[PDB]
RNA sequence: AUUGCCGCGAAGCUACCAUCCGCUGGAUUAUGGCUGAACGCCUCUAAGUCAGAAUCCAUGCUAGAACGCGGUGAUUUCUUUGCUCCACACAAUAUAGAUGGAUACGAAUAAGGCGUCCUUGUGGCGUCGCUGAACCAUAGCAGGCUAGCAACGGUGCACUUGGCGGAAAGGCCUUGGGUGCUUGCUGGCGAAUUGCAAUGUCAUUUUGCGUGGGGAUAAAUCAUUUGUAUACGACUUAGA
RNA sequence: AAGCGUUCAUAGCGACAUUGCUUUUUGAUUCUUCGAUGUCGGCUCUUCCUAUCAUACCGAAGCAGAAUUCGGUAAGCGUUGGAUUGUUCACCCACUAAUAGGGAACGUGAGCUGGGUUUAGACCGUCGUGAGACAGGUUAGUUUUACCCUACUGAUGAAU
RNA sequence: AAGCGUGUUACCUAUACUCUACCGUCAGGGUUGAUAUGAUGCCCUGACGAGUAGGCAGGCGUGGAGGUCAGUGACGAAGCCUAGACCGUAAGGUCGGGUCGAACGGCCUCUAGUGCAGAUCUUGGUGGUAGUAGCAAAUAUUCAAAUGAGAACUUUGAAG
RNA sequence: ACUAAUCGAACCAUCUAGUAGCUGGUUCCUGCCGAAGUUUCCCUCAGGAUAGCAGAAGCUCGUAUCAGUUUUAUGAGGUA
RNA sequence: CGUGAAAUUGUUGAAAGGGAAGGGCAUUUGAUCAGACAGGCCAGCAUCAGUUUUGGUGGCA
């Protein structure tokens, strides 16, 4: 989703040159980031090898509210709301067949070099 | 159907792309054609624009209705310290070009131009070149070898040098390193020629010499994005004008259907590289010489330095350059001056310029006086203590 | 019947070259071309300078660097023949087009490697006498070729090189063939005789 | 006092309202010619060929292919022992498509090539082509074990002596010894049952991982900073 | 090619006839579009054609010079400022080397303008009993949207 | 000549021609004292097969009704999902797996508010555009403290 | 002009599913057959009726009566 | 808050991608899958039958 966003330089870690700064979506998941972390200790994990496993941002219900335009007409506002959810895991450290020809040559090959 | 009147098109069609540079110093596309017969010389150089001022000389040309009487020209002055070769480039030729076949360098790179191959180079170690500089360390053989490889093919032979910046007002810190083609001798000498000049200087006043035209290569002043109006000199619209005038009314017609690239269109202005021919040096000058800016008329020791200095540059303390009129770029930019590609025998060439008077009154305002000595002279004593 | 065939394109008519090459291509021969500024064209040379400069004038209107490219080198006007008899816009015509090189002048390591002609496009043997014909190495400078001088020194460099590799060569043949031509009279030279050989 | 107003006003920007600068080589059209037949003469034309336009192509100028290319510098351990090279070991990975050998003068084609000779030529004589249907190579458990004979060769493998090759050299020619093999000739032993055929598997590319033998011991980006730059990116500078 | 051109058809012309080309005229057609392709002109800007006004090089003349006229290659490069008119067209003034002819949806209205035509207001003349008509005149009369794709102008950029 | 004219052959390839198979349609037939018990069946023989508007025929599917299968089912009915399988030229039918929780089928007949891609269709839901156009009239805000999880915007003080 | 954003006859409900020779749409498969844009009449010319073309149901019979064909014989025609 | 379809979307996995995508015939490759030993799968050869194609050769008018 970054059509007609501005380009910046810090976006060459990643090789890109369109990356935002979304300060309120960062909040939320820090909130769950470290909800989900200090889940660990109560499960009794190792917070060293803890990484982010699994993340998922799916569309919640759109909160509707509305806008008034030109000449009498009224259009929708809507918010765009999310379900976030997360896991933070711990790092971790056959026949074959064989033609009468096959098994022949193979049986010719090993009475043929010793 | 047709204009219903004819006019000339806006803007050059062989200056596209309007885009930016590649480069902050203009490539030299072409050298003059070399004869073998004359030294081994540089057929350019590399200096920094510090500004412009103005002259008075004496017109000689028989016809002219100034013949023999004082007129007043612009000229800018070009801040040339001694380039110092630390290189040089073997070109062999090929079906599809010249082609680099191998480099050599000399044993020992200052740390102006070692800068030169290094972004950050606060945070370095400093190895550049340091490997390399042990080729030189028993005797030198493995250098002989690549050096014979330059005379045995190596139809071409171009030189590298980097400007002295230390010695210019600029906060640079960082040299500027070109090739320069050498012409003048056979293979045999230009190499010998390059060799014998390694970590040496060289003298703008062994390459130019006074009245004699050669060429500015310099990006010229970047302004941005620009409008129709002013980046390809196309007619305002009426005053009347809905939804803006500074624009191009018809940007093609309905066939083809497509905005044609000939068509004036808003981008960019300026930082373009520029080529401009037959620049006339007036005075090669030189550093270590107080009384640059006399001339056998005025006899005042002064320099080259506008009262109060270069706006924007600073001083000049090295040898310069002096070329009649407008160059491309703007001050404290990297110029490569090169020699003519052709003879020029204009009766405008071929002419001994003379200069009569050099002004040094600020460029900072309406300079009323040409020395500290002179104001001192005119205004008296003032409050200001001594 | 070689992996790598190279044809040395002087004295060839171009498209009857770019025909059997396209056909030689399109069947897995891999294909090289060497001396292309020696090919040669029907016509003459003014003819066939007037024949580049009506393609020389077609381009996009809106765009001239999107538009036909003007190839100037002789090798990609050969190479230009060679499209149009070739599907090149199918994943089949760039697998053959891959399997052809051309070049200006012999290059290493096609120097010391033996070169083929094509009789059915040879010019001496196609045209009539007396019938003018064109040069790829005038015709290609007339339009901009910037190497005919650069390819000549450098031809003329290879035939000193390659006129007295065969001087050696022909010391070595005559020693092989007198103790072969001694070898006859001979028993077993006899039967091979009655054999054919 | 929405820049209160007036005069001056640097810097910056800017004006045919200011100044400077705007190249020279070739090939051609029309046309006029030369030589010269068709047509015993004539003729710019048929074969050849001269000059020649504000033409065309270059020189020059601009961009630089973001799937064209070259040269050059440095390339990270006291850093989950990282990187690179050489060799051999195991797995995977693919294949525009090996299945004896891409086997090298140059030019001409109403001419040449090879050989030989002479007085060294644009020379004499002989020979050849009329296709590569050639030439080289080519027999051995997919090519084994062994015995001699003849000869001092042929060919391979590393090692090696010297020279040449920069257009894309990266290959070519050598030198010397060592070690194989030899089908140049004469012998002896083995092969079977893949069952009457099943590609009946023999390659060269890329990548990991391993083992043992050498070698080296960087930068870039963000962040800060400049303004020769700039909508943003980008650019151009500075910082142990 | 009958004649004109002092004589002389063809320098330059050229009757009576006859062969074409073009699609910048106007006719003719009604094939596309009436769940709309914005409509005249001008302004602005680019490019193309050559049937060349000028400029380059030429050929010819009833080419002495000068100035002209005819013709060739040639569209490379230019082809203007104004009074009146909405005008396309026209006409004159003046400069100039010259003020050539055209095309691009009669180029170009999400580029402008809106003088005209072509809504509704109003006046005149003629016609009509009248309501009203007039490709007759006059005056006033809302010119909307790009942020999408491509194109173009500039500007980054993964992979080597 | 890979051009033009003319002549000779060879060769390439249509759903066309020949032969054969299979499907269907039509036509002509065979077949009852066991038709090796389905005569709207089984089988023999020949020909035929393009199709808008349109006509007819044989079938597939849906809601409900009479009959029947003493049909299926909380040991899982219906529904839904399923680059898992099988049957049919097809409309469609059947099976496996997952989800689910209460009804639902086969066959013979009856009946109809019985099959959707369109109607600027109706109602509802959802996209791309797009994190885009924008949130620019009304001169103007700033500093500290307090509160608070959080202060450009709240409170207080100061200043403008 | 204005008469509640409605005016060359407001708005609301009903008659009213007003009529439309006109525009749009008109939902499964397979099989067999298969058109017309022409005749006459019509306030008819974007429509109908009528004949023609097409399908279906067949019926009476069983190789007839025939025929988008020719030959032979015999007419007619007023175009090239 | 029964079931919980589709449009539309997130993650994971697989695959392909030089100015659309989608599709028809055929096959390669990958992945996945049904059935069958009391003949299922793929082939080779011989002698015939039907339809063709390409030669060699013999006797006649
Ligand atoms: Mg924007
Ligand atoms: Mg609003
Ligand atoms: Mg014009
Ligand atoms: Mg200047
Ligand atoms: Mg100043
Ligand atoms: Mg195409
Ligand atoms: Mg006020
Ligand atoms: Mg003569
Ligand atoms: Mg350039
Ligand atoms: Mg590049
Ligand atoms: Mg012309
Ligand atoms: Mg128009
Ligand atoms: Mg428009
Ligand atoms: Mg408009
Ligand atoms: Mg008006
Ligand atoms: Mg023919
Ligand atoms: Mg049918
Ligand atoms: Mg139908
Ligand atoms: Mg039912
Ligand atoms: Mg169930
Ligand atoms: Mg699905
Ligand atoms: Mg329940
Ligand atoms: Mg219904
Ligand atoms: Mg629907
Ligand atoms: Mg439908
Ligand atoms: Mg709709
Ligand atoms: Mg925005
Ligand atoms: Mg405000
Ligand atoms: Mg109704
Ligand atoms: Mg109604
Ligand atoms: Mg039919
Ligand atoms: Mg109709
Ligand atoms: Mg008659
Ligand atoms: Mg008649
Ligand atoms: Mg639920
Ligand atoms: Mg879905
Ligand atoms: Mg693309
Ligand atoms: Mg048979």
């Amino acid at each position: 989703f970054n059509s007609s966003i501005g380009r910046t330089a810090q976006g060459k870690e990643f090789g890109v040159t369109k990356a935002r700064w979304p300060a309120k979506s960062v909040k939320f998941v820090q909130g769950l980031l470290q909800n989900a972390a200090a889940n660990a200790e109560a499960k009794g994990l190792d917070a060293t090898k803890l990484y982010v496993s699994h993340i998922q941002v799916n569309q919640a219900p759109k909160q509707r509210r509305r806008t008034y335009r030109a000449h009498g007409r009224i259009n929708k506002y809507e918010s765009s709301p999310s379900h976030i959810e997360l896991v933070v895991t711990e790092k971790e450290e056959k026949v074959v067949r064989l033609t009468s020809r096959q098994r022949g040559r193979i049986a010719a090959q090993k009475r043929i070099a010793a | 159907s047709h204009r219903k009147y004819e006019a000339p098109r806006h803007g050059h069609l062989g200056f596209l792309p309007r885009k930016r540079a590649a480069s902050i110093r203009a490539r030299v596309k072409a050298f003059p054609k070399d004869d073998r017969s004359k030294p081994v010389a540089l057929t350019s150089f590399l200096g920094y624009k510090a500004g412009m001022t103005t002259i008075v000389r004496d017109l000689d040309r028989p016809g002219s209705k100034f013949h023999k009487r004082e007129v007043v020209e612009a000229v800018t002055v070009v801040d040339t310290p001694p380039v110092v070769v630390v290189g040089v480039v073997g070109y062999v030729e090929t079906p599809r070009g010249l082609r680099s076949l191998t480099t050599v360098w000399a044993e020992h790179l200052s740390d102006e131009v070692k800068r030169r191959f290094y972004k950050n180079w606060y945070k370095s170690k400093k190895k550049a070149f340091t490997k390399y500089s042990a080729k030189y360390a028993q005797d030198g053989a493995g250098i002989e070898r690549e050096l014979a490889r330059i005379k045995k093919y190596a139809s071409v032979v171009r030189v590298l040098v980097h400007t002295q910046i230390r010695k210019t007002p600029l906060a640079q810190k960082k040299a500027h390193l070109a090739e320069i083609q050498l012409n003048g001798g056979s293979i045999s000498e230009k190499v010998d020629w390059a060799r014998e000049h390694f970590e040496k200087t060289v003298a703008v006043d062994s390459v130019f010499e006074q009245n004699e035209m050669i060429d500015a290569i310099a990006v010229t002043k970047g302004h941005g994005f620009e409008g129709v109006t002013h980046r390809w000199g196309t007619k305002k619209l009426p005053r009347k004008t809905h939804r803006g005038l500074r624009k191009v009314a018809c940007i093609g017609a309905w066939h083809p259907a497509h905005v044609m690239w000939s068509v004036a269109r808003a981008g960019q202005r300026g930082y373009h590289s520029r080529t401009s021919i037959n620049h006339k040096i007036y005075r090669v000058g030189k550093g270590d010489d107080e009384a640059n800016g006399a001339t056998s008329f005025d006899r005042t020791k002064k320099t080259i330095t506008p009262m109060g200095g270069f706006v924007h540059y600073g001083e000049i303390k090295n040898d310069f350059i002096m070329v009649k009129g407008c160059i491309p770029g703007n001050r404290k930019r990297i110029v490569t001056l090169r020699k003519s590609l052709y003879t020029n025998t204009s009766r405008k060439a071929l002419e001994e310029v003379s200069l009569k008077w050099i002004d040094t009154a600020s460029k900072f305002g309406k300079g009323r006086f040409q020395t500290p000595a002179e104001k001192h002279a005119f205004m008296g004593t003032l409050k200001k203590d001594l | 019947v070689e992996p790598v065939v190279v044809i040395d394109g002087k004295g060839h008519l171009v498209g009857r070259l770019a025909s059997v090459v396209a056909k030689q291509l399109l069947n897995g021969q891999k294909i090289v071309v060497v001396r292309a500024e020696e090919l040669n064209i029907s016509g003459e040379f003014f003819r066939n300078k007037l024949k580049y400069h009506d393609f020389l004038r077609k381009a996009t209107a809106f765009n001239k660097t999107r538009g036909p490219f003007h190839f100037r080198a002789p090798s990609r006007i050969f190479y230009k023949a060679l499209r149009g008899m070739v599907s090149h816009k199918t994943a089949r015509g760039k697998a053959a087009l891959e399997r052809l090189k051309v070049f200006e002048g012999i290059p290493p390591p096609y120097d010391k490697k033996k070169r083929v002609v094509v009789p059915q496009a040879l010019r001496v043997l196609r045209l009539k006498p007396g019938r003018k014909y064109t040069t790829l190495g005038k015709l290609s400078t007339s339009v901009g070729w910037k190497y005919e001088d650069v390819v000549a020194k450098l031809e003329a460099k290879r035939k000193v090189s390659s006129a007295e590799y065969y001087a050696k060569k022909r010391a070595f043949t005559k020693k092989v063939a007198s103790a072969n031509a001694t070898a006859a009279e001979s028993d077993v030279a006899k039967q091979l005789a009655a054999l054919g050989y």
